């Protein structure tokens, strides 16, 4: 399901998804 | 950065995972 | 809306729109 | 951690500012 156009809240809902107890960092700008 | 590489273009596991922490 | 109990990606959700263009972290464990 | 602070008992503004970049 990752491999697709992921932008905005499904972006960040993807990063959820897939890092799971890891956590992810967000950086939009940089 | 991410929204380049997985908005503006396809994404992929390999660049997802690589903001895992 | 941020004043009560948030989880998951409810909480994911409530970083992505407070942060904006700044991005976060989601650090779970730690 | 965040998920203590905002999941377990009720976030905050202060907090969530905390894990912005």
């Amino acid at each position: 399901f990752v491999n697709q156009h992921l932008c905005g809240s499904h972006l960040v809902e993807a990063l959820y998804l897939v890092c799971g107890e890891r956590g992810f960092f967000y950086t939009p700008k940089a | 950065g991410i929204v380049e590489q997985c908005c503006t273009s396809i994404c992929s596991l390999y660049q997802l995972e690589n903001y895992c922490n």
